[PDB]
């Protein structure tokens, strides 16, 4: 009952949220719940599925809503914290580990430090044993690795044990070990950068970072600082623009800025609202349309934004820009076609140029409190200068140039002003120029993004020919992605 | 390092040599005199205490009351040492500085887990009683489990190698015990040792592994409840055999490294026979599949009774269901991972397991096993050969090579006829023979161009670049051999590779014939010569088998519910009474080619290329190729004549793999003339063959492998110079009449003498009976294995009874007396020669006949008393009318004692080998059913009368085996000889000895997961007891104890047969059924399984009608109202039809059935 | 030739450095070479490389390091490069070579969070193997039938199972060859539970499915305590006691998969609380 409130209380009306004052006692429900289901597989056996999903269920949405989140994370609320933390990973192993097998196969209490090691464990988890449909997933019933894997992200970022987690295991084995410090005692400083200039730790930092998101502006700003400082063994130029393009590009995910468990990449779809609805006839046509609709999402779509078993909750990550998300019911066939039923993860065409023209009022920003100009002017010079060798720039690797563009056109989207868009597009145009066009690994994301940028641009005549001759030209190419980007260009 | 007492001494008569030893040592090198305190290492060092710890496990292994003793036999000062100590105390080397000291004390606890319940018995619950009563020691067995669990985790790598060499040791024995929990522990623990940097781990854990017994593990598994949910409360199953099988035995042949994979190859081959699955044809549960393992070697009965190549099995073949079962499910996981090979290495481990179970279990034989005649998986590996980097690993193509020629060659029965290959006539197969006989001509091309050294039309390789690149990498592994001496080097991989590919091409130039080859046999020859020198065994068996198909004579061109009762009795019975049954019933080309085999001959020194010449010799003879053709000058057959004098005077390395061949030359070419003139006579082969066994070299290997080839030639294809040698041979044959193989040459004798001259035959007969009769009464006769006895048994049957007809021969030489018992030698002989007069008595000749002469010739019962036992297990070898049915039965009685004193109290490696155990099971196997037979045919009656009465009387003054005395040294077989222990269970009805002294504790009768022997003798002997009530209703004692006691048993068996027929008879007795159905309400809990309840309601469903009052009762109280909807049904059809003829039958009689407050 | 070997080691560089795409890349080039040359198998062996060093970016861009920003870009050249070298290997016969390049591509395609595509390489592959591996066909739809389940394709699940239950036992055998035996147990356990889950009518109920519910209202390879709770479950959801289905659902999980424990979570869902009703 309570997990089928929480999934729609998201988009029920004022007097109908949650109340305030019942808020704790929801919390320790949740965490209850949770316990006697541990209770009940300790002592008898496996619980009922329809009992383990919906202890679950409560606890996946408990910590997805800001109300209940900020009571779990309270200082006050320590024990029920790590209480759902040894629940989940008990419950995960006593369901997917067999005896005698490990779940990864190669001052304060003692439950603080062991609820930091659990976390830490299951997040390295969602790899391979929480992957849906990975060979190690085999163990666990595909009613649960959704369910799971929205819990342990969102319990992973919890402030008792955040800190901790963000931190690679490979640093742990090595020599770093400061006194940690906070609230929990167990605020760990962000590591140095010297360990980050080492590749497979710094791997294992972008994972962390990318699972987990930003749980406020100051660490979306320790974060953005740390990846500046490693960005200058090319390997770890490249692995840096990749993991700071994917911080950038975090920021415009809706409902929730850095929350993953909560929140998809911003859709901004090329197709307007349709004409023939909302008259005398075709309101009707919405009527049985939608049931129709309704019911083909629940059916065909993968639930990539849902974690809960509920049918009838999809919704997709369009803004109201001018915002509120728009009720699925009223994007009815506006959707990009190019994009798979419930599918939201990054894709090129993700925000259409109107929305570009749209509320940043260009003819042809700070997203929860975080200045995202500042940000994507900042890499906009950086990489300008870093793909034009006009000195002596020893001959720029191919693989740093061909990532680096591929971050432009990814951050583009994130693009606030009509000078960024004019000094992207000469950046790239001068970028043709000069790299030789036998490279496909490279036109695979220099066409569109060129393209994109002349789409803001107005198309203008003098900006229009050089895109042209472009378009056909890697039109007829040996390289497939170079023609499937070429089209999304067009 | 100082002695700080007395620890006895080595010439001591107290106690044995070893308690001294583990004393002297322990002293010396590890314990002080005071309680946990380890000796320092800077007095010795840890090489020492690693080195004396590892000599404790050694001497604890053949002596364990050893560890158990008090460190110092006379207690020492008592002020200083407030605290006595024991030698148990060198355990706390499990926590010491150095890995090397930590892992022997490891292996330490594995070998002394091993060798207790190796000596108990089993029954460490009274060894350990009489251990600690003895020597005071606290010591539990159950402590070394968590020193070994905790080694196995250890940091250092070779720590954990040695902790899991111990587990490897005491693995089984934990299983096999009342202490089999710990033992699937230690299985679970290990598991993680795959994930190992270190490869010696790696490679221990598969060889641990593959010791394991998974019938056995499968029935701990049913049974284990607390262990699946392990440490973290599981919510599955433990699936063990699954994880082994795929998670670490197939999931290591994708090791990088090549040992780790050749060793989980190796492993996965022992492991098909001891794998068990559910729903199998051949065995239900897993207690029936562990019975069938113990059952096939005690009760094995015992009987006896143009060269296709080694992967043709024409002939069906009488397979086993269970494990062809199996071997399917292995290959299918070893395809899925060969189909799903991302990886070099699986490729290439996948590949190489394939190509070994190939070899332990062949296609041609398994065909049901290699996924159905079959051609198994043809395309995948030839698909292999056409790659591009598969064919460049030497190791991994020889390995396809092999394999892919095994798999055509297993279609050949079936596929074949009597264009291009005709006689394949399954056209599906044409292009992969093709492909493959194309694909071996151009690696042997290959080899031959890297042998001749000249840089490079079917074999021909020049424009293909793939194997171009094969030439180089074979090129380069040729230059690196033409620069070292290492020629007793086998894994060569050039080498090995050749002689695969000639393997290969042997092996399928039998499937061709003449018109696909003549084009191409010129280029082969070619290839061969090259080939000869660099591997000349192989280059001549390629040169055979084209000869074989060039005169047509290869195979192308010549064609045309069983439960514990089943196998532990009745099957075994059935076969041993049918037995009993029955007893009284383009030339010019080779020439070049051929020379240099004859030449090579003469120089080398390679037998198993000097026996090749020989049988290529035999078959250039056998396809009438005139041989002085070849034999230009004489020189080549005055050569072979020349090395029987090395051969006879011991200068021969190795002779006895070329005189089989050498007399199966010479025999053959007897026939041929030299134009009017024979090359060699049978008198001289005769003779060569009488100074063979004339000279010191053993008959064993090389006087009877010398006469085969000859009596299989005079007496089965060959008369005035004729017949005199065949009496030479046959006088011959006489000397070595003592070896069993011999024994086999004379009943070839016998019976063509059984067509030729029955009166011969009548003479031959006599004479031998008369000559082999004296030696069994003195043990003269080899007849100390199972083989032996076999062809012993036959050979009486082959004989003319009327040279057995006077049992005053047989009974004179059964009613004998070793020499001694002091020797398991002698023992086995003594009664192995009784076991086969005893045989021929009970199957040639009537008990009156038998017991008639027994009279006559005043054999005593006291022949072999428990005085003349006893004197004679010493080595020591210095009345009334007693009816001869006593001295008979008397006989057979003290031999069962003899066999089972010293079977259960002979140790297993100190006083009798391992061969030496299985056969005194044997024995007393054999044994045993002659004396059900003789108890249960009826054919001898009075036998059986003096047999059932001489079990109930007492021993006579202590003079004869006691029945008590007996059933003690059976009761304490039930842990390690079940199969025996049911035997006995069946005599012990077949003479009405029901007492519940015996019945109530082998079926464990209710007045930690146990052990898997002692649950098939439970369930056995209740089967056979129920068979027993079966032929005795009027007794109406066994049927109601049987019942009232036992009917949770009842219902669980109620698929065997004797189980069937019992509630069968307690269905048509009324007051049966009303005990079956009070004793289920007394026991319905335990009834409460889905499989378990079911059983029930089909034993319910026919009851006595006169209790359907009763039974309807049960249904609609305590059986309706289950979760399970199918029972449920179940329940409701049974009980609406126990109403509807109720209402249907006498009103009187439905009134008293359900009184009117009961409905 | 000599520019086919310089490719190579410029391959091989470029991997030992890590910049795999550019190895890919290399691959893609001495596979031309090889086309140049009409080697056959190097240029297979080439795209099959190439296909690899792509699928290796798209699975550090999506399973080691989880980013957003990646659209999946390195797949398509994975998929593009394994559809040319399984189109090069049928052109020169070899089809368990192809179907080992598909079996790949589904096994990435279903790492990759794309059960459909995944499942239909799968029976492609299946295709490909069915005349000549019965039994490696039979994995590769047992293969499909789970990347289907994934999908929530519920109905072409249980199409793929009927069709592997055909396929086994007209070519494993009567009784089954151990090999097949394990095959036709998941079959008929993932039918009957799809067959519950679905409810088809009779319009929908084809021969097979009437004839293998009729054989649950005698057991032919599942062991006697498994197919007595299919019993039982079959006989509850036909007589709609939740009670029934909820013990049976209990009782039943440790003698299931997670796969056949799923379907039959997703059997219980839908006996309490139907879908399509829209509440």
């Amino acid at each position: 009952a309570l997990a089928q409130y929480l999934v729609v209380v998201s988009k029920l009306p004022s007097h109908l949220h949650l109340p305030p004052e019942k808020e704790k006692d929801i919390v320790k429900f949740v965490v209850a719940t949770l316990e006697a289901l541990s209770w009940h597989l300790i002592h008898e056996q496996i619980p009922l599925s329809l009992d383990l999903q919906a202890g679950l269920d409560c606890c996946c949405l408990a910590l997805q809503l800001p109300g209940l989140w900020s009571v779990v994370s309270s200082t006050e609320f320590v024990t029920h914290a790590c209480s759902l933390i040894y629940c989940v990973h008990f419950i995960l192993e006593a369901v997917a580990v067999q005896p005698g097998e490990q779940l990864l196969s190669p001052q304060n209490p003692k439950y603080i430090t062991a609820a930091c090691e659990m976390v830490a464990e299951m997040v390295e988890s969602l790899q391979s044993v929480l992957a849906l449909g990975h060979k190690r997933n085999s163990g666990v019933p595909a009613f649960l690795t959704p369910l799971l894997r929205n819990i342990i992200i969102s319990l992973a970022r919890l402030p008792l044990v955040n800190s901790y987690t963000r931190v690679p295991p490979l640093v742990w084995k090595l020599g770093w070990s400061p006194k940690p410090g906070g609230d929990f005692g167990t605020a760990f400083p962000e590591i140095p950068v010297e360990f980050l200039q080492e590749k497979e730790v710094f791997k294992e930092f972008i994972y962390r970072i990318n699972t987990l998101g930003w749980t406020s502006r100051t660490q979306f700003e320790e974060t953005w600082a740390t990846l500046l400082g490693v960005l200058v063994r090319t390997q770890i130029n490249v692995l840096a623009v990749q993991a700071i393009t994917s911080l950038v590009l975090s920021a415009m995910t809706v409902p929730v800025a850095g929350n993953p468990a909560v929140s998809c990449l911003e859709q901004q779809p090329r197709n307007k609202p349709l004409k023939a609805l909302d008259t005398r006839f075709g309101r009707k046509l919405s009527i049985i349309r939608g049931i129709v609709e309704q019911e083909i999402q629940a059916m065909v779509s993968k639930r990539e934004n849902i974690a809960t078993h509920h049918l009838y909750q999809a919704w997709d990550p369009v803004p109201s820009l001018s915002g509120a998300l728009i009720s699925h019911e009223k994007l009815l066939l506006q959707i990009n076609p190019e994009r798979e039923l419930g599918s939201m993860s990054y894709k090129l065409g993700q925000v259409s140029i109107h929305s570009v023209w749209l509320g940043n009022s260009i003819t042809p920003k700070h997203r929860a409190g975080v200045d995202i100009h500042s940000c994507s002017q900042f890499l906009l010079e950086l990489y300008s200068r870093w793909i034009l060798p006009s000195s002596s720039a020893r001959r720029t690797p191919a693989i740093l140039i061909s990532e680096v563009v591929r971050s432009l056109l990814v951050v583009s989207d994130l693009f606030t002003e009509r000078n960024q868009f004019e000094l992207m597009y000469v950046t790239l145009t001068e970028l043709r120029r000069v790299h030789p066009s036998e490279d496909e690994i490279l036109a695979q994301y220099l066409v569109p993004a060129t393209c994109k940028a002349a789409a803001v641009l107005g198309m203008d005549k003098a900006v229009a020919e050089p895109v042209s001759r472009l378009l056909e030209s890697t039109l007829r190419s040996s390289h497939l992605p170079s023609r499937v980007g070429a089209l999304h260009g067009v | 390092c100082r002695i700080k007492g007395d620890i006895g001494q080595s010439t001591d008569d107290d106690s044995a040599p070893l308690v001294h030893c583990v004393r002297l040592l322990s002293a010396s090198f590890l314990l002080t005199g005071g309680k946990n305190v380890l000796v320092p290492d800077r007095d010795v060092r840890v090489s020492v205490k690693a080195l004396a710890l590892s000599c404790v496990g050694a001497a604890v292994a053949l002596h364990p009351e050893s560890f158990f003793s008090k460190l110092y036999k006379v207690p020492l000062d008592t002020t200083e040492y407030p605290e006595e100590q024991y030698v148990s105390d060198i355990l706390n080397y499990i926590d010491h500085g150095d890995p090397q000291v930590r892992g022997a004390t490891a292996i330490l606890c594995g070998t002394l887990i091993c060798s207790i319940l190796s000596r108990s018995r089993f029954h460490v619950g009274d060894w350990m009683g009489t251990i600690r009563t003895l020597t005071g020691n606290t010591f539990s067995l159950a402590d070394c489990i968590p020193l070994l669990r905790k080694t196995l985790k250890d940091e250092s790598s070779v720590t954990c190698k040695l902790a899991c060499t111990a587990v490897r040791n005491c693995v089984m024995s934990l299983c096999s015990s009342s202490y089999s929990e710990l033992g699937l522990q230690l299985i679970i623990d290990v598991l993680t040792l795959r994930n190992s940097s270190y490869w010696l781990v790696r490679t221990e854990l598969l060889e641990t592994l593959a010791e394991i017994d998974f019938r056995l593990v499968s029935f701990l598994e049913a049974k284990a409840e607390n262990l699946h949910r392990g440490a973290h409360h599981y919510t599955g199953l433990l699936k063990l055999q699954e994880r082994v099988l795929n998670n670490v035995v197939i999931h290591l042949l994708g090791d990088e490294d090549p040992r780790v994979r050749h060793v989980a190859a190796a492993s996965l081959i022992r492991l098909v026979p001891k794998l068990f699955y559910k729903c199998d044809q051949g065995q239900a549960d897993p207690v029936v599949a562990v019975a069938r393992d113990q059952s096939s070697v005690y009760l094995k009965l015992l009987m006896h009774e143009t060269r296709i190549y080694r992967g043709y099995n024409l002939l069906p073949s009488i397979t086993d269901v269970t494990m062809e079962n199996n071997l399917s499910r292995v290959i299918a996981a070893v395809s899925h991972e060969l189909i799903t090979s991302t990886t070099r290495a699986l490729t290439f481990g996948c590949c190489e397991a394939l190509c070994l179970l190939s070899t332990a279990f062949p296609v041609c034989i398994w065909s049901l096993g290699w996924h159905c005649c079959t051609v198994g998986m043809a395309t995948m590996i030839l698909t292999l050969l056409s790659s591009a980097w598969f064919p460049l690993d030497l190791s991994a193509h020889q390995d396809a090579l092999i394999l892919a020629g095994n798999l055509l060659a297993a279609s050949a029965p079936k596929s074949l006829r009597s264009e291009v290959w005709p006689a394949l006539g399954d056209r599906a197969l044409v292009p992969m023979v093709e492909q493959l006989f194309s694909h071996l001509l151009k690696v042997i091309n290959i080899c031959a161009h890297v042998l001749d050294d000249v840089a490079p039309s079917l074999g021909s390789f020049y424009h293909l670049p793939s194997y171009l690149k094969l030439h180089d990498v074979l090129k380069a592994t040729h230059a690196n051999y033409k620069v070292t001496l290492d020629l007793q080097n086998s894994t060569e991989k050039f080498g090995g590779f050749l002689r695969s590919a000639l393997d290969v091409l042997s092996q399928i130039l039998e499937l061709a014939t003449l018109q696909d080859i003549g084009k191409c046999v010129e280029e082969i020859l070619g290839y061969l010569k090259s080939c000869f020198s660099r591997e000349p065994m192989m280059a001549t068996v390629c040169v055979q088998q084209l000869l074989k198909t060039l005169f047509g004579t290869n195979l192308a061109s010549q064609f045309d519910r069983p439960g514990l009762y089943h196998y532990c009795f009745m099957a075994p019975y059935t076969h041993f009474t049918q037995a009993l049954a029955d007893a009284s019933l383009h030339i010019r080309l080779f020439e070049p080619l051929v020379i240099k085999a004859l030449k090579q001959y003469t120089t080398t020194t390679c037998v198993q290329l000097q026996k090749q010449v020989l049988d290529l010799l035999a078959q250039l003879v056998q396809l009438r190729v005139n041989y002085c053709l070849l034999d230009s000058d004489q020189v080549f057959i005055g050569f072979v004549l020349k090395q029987f004098e090395y051969i006879e005077v011991g200068q021969f390395r190795e002779s006895e793999a070329i005189i089989p061949n050498i007399f199966f030359f010479l025999v053959l070419l007897s026939y041929e003339r030299y134009h009017s003139k024979q090359i060699i006579g049978i008198p001289k082969i005769i003779q060569l063959c009488d100074g063979i066994m004339a000279s010191g070299r053993k008959a064993v290997t090389h006087a009877i492998p010398a006469l085969q080839p000859i009596v299989h030639d005079l007496f089965v294809l060959r008369g005035k110079e004729l017949e005199t040698q065949k009496e030479v041979v046959v006088s011959m044959l006489l000397r070595l009449i003592q070896y069993h193989q011999v024994l086999e040459m004379f009943i070839l004798v016998l019976q063509q003498c059984h067509k030729e001259n029955e009166d011969k035959w009548k003479r031959l007969s006599r004479q031998i009976a008369d000559i082999i009769l004296p030696m069994l009464a003195k043990q003269q006769m080899h007849i100390d294995s199972h083989e032996a006895l076999g062809v012993l048994n036959t050979l009486f049957e082959i004989l003319a009874p009327s040279s057995l007809r006077p049992v005053d021969m047989l009974l004179r030489s059964m009613f004998v007396t070793p020499n001694t018992m002091a020797s398991v030698s002698t023992v086995q002989l003594w009664i192995s020669g009784i076991l086969a007069i005893l045989r021929v008595l009970i199957s040639q000749s009537t008990e009156d006949i038998v017991l008639s002469r027994i009279q006559e010739l005043s054999f005593s019962p006291y022949l072999i008393s428990c005085t003349v036992i006893n004197r004679l297990r010493d080595g020591d070898s210095t009345q009334i009318k007693n009816l001869p049915e006593e001295t008979f039965s008397r006989f057979l009685l003290q031999l069962v004692g003899i066999l089972l004193e010293d079977i259960v109290t002979k140790q297993l490696k100190v006083e009798m080998s391992e061969q030496q155990h299985t056969f005194y099971c044997q024995e007393l196997g054999t044994l045993l059913m002659c004396l059900i037979h003789i108890f249960k045919s009826g054919m001898f009656r009075r036998i059986t009368a003096a047999a059932t009465r001489l079990f109930r009387s007492d021993g006579c003054g202590g003079s004869f085996y006691t029945l008590d005395s007996l059933n003690l040294r059976a009761r304490s077989m039930i842990t390690t000889h079940p199969a025996l222990v049911l035997l006995w269970c069946q005599i012990l009805l077949l003479v009405n000895h029901t007492d519940y002294r015996w019945w109530a504790e082998v079926q464990q009768t209710p007045k930690k997961l146990g052990m898997c022997n002692r649950e098939i003798v439970r369930r056995g002997a209740l089967i056979l007891f129920c068979d027993y009530v079966c032929q005795n209703l009027h007794d109406s004692e066994h049927l109601t104890w049987l019942i009232v006691n036992h009917i949770q048993d009842l219902i669980s068996l109620s698929h065997e047969p004797p189980v069937q027929d019992f509630i069968s008879a307690v269905h048509r007795n009324s007051a049966a059924s009303g005990l079956f159905i009070q004793a289920i309400q007394s026991r319905c809990e335990n009834l409460s399984t889905p499989t378990m309840l079911k059983k029930t309601l089909q034993c319910l469903e026919g009851i006595h009608l006169s209790q359907s009052g009763a039974v309807l009762t049960l249904y609609v109280d305590r059986l309706l109202c289950t979760p399970f909807r199918v029972l449920a049904r179940m329940v409701d059809i049974l009980a609406c039809r126990r109403v509807e003829m109720l209402l249907a039958a006498n009103l009187q009689s439905s009134m008293a059935q359900l009184p009117m407050e009961e409905l | 030739a000599e520019a086919g070997e310089q490719f190579g080691q410029l391959g091989r560089e470029l991997r030992a450095q890590e910049c795999l795409p550019y190895a890919a890349w290399c691959q893609l080039a001495v596979a031309r070479c090889q086309q140049a040359l009409f080697h056959g198998p190097g240029e297979a062996l080439a795209l099959t490389e190439a296909a690899r060093l792509f699928l290796r970016q798209e699975r550090d861009a999506r399973q080691r390091l989880v980013c957003p920003a990646a659209y999946g870009e390195p797949l398509q050249a994975a998929a593009s490069a394994l559809g040319a070298a399984v189109r090069l290997h049928l052109e020169l016969g070899q089809p368990a070579a192809a179907a080992a390049l598909c079996l790949e591509l589904a096994a990435a395609l279903r790492d990759l969070g794309q059960p459909a595509a995944a499942a239909g390489h799968f029976q492609r592959a299946a295709q490909l193997q069915l005349p000549q591996l019965p039994l490696a066909a039979l994995q590769a739809l047992g293969e499909a039938a789970s990347c289907q389940l994934l999908a929530r394709d519920y109905t072409g699940a249980l199409a793929v199972f009927t069709r592997m239950q055909r396929l086994a036992r007209e070519h494993g055998s009567p009784a089954a060859l151990g090999a097949f035996s394990d095959v036709l147990v998941r079959c008929e356990v993932s039918r009957v539970l799809l067959l519950l889950l679905l409810q088809p009518p009779p319009a929908k109920l084809l021969p097979e499915h009437a004839q293998t519910l009729e054989k649950y209202s005698s057991s032919g390879q599942l062991p006697e305590e498994l197919f007595l709770l299919l019993q039982s479950l079959v006989m509850a959801t036909h007589e709609k006691d939740t009670e029934a289905i909820k013990s049976l659902q209990v009782e039943m999980w440790p003698l299931l998969t997670a796969e056949q424990n799923h379907l039959l979570h997703l059997v219980l869902q839908e006996t309490i609380s139907p879908s399509g009703q829209g509440v």
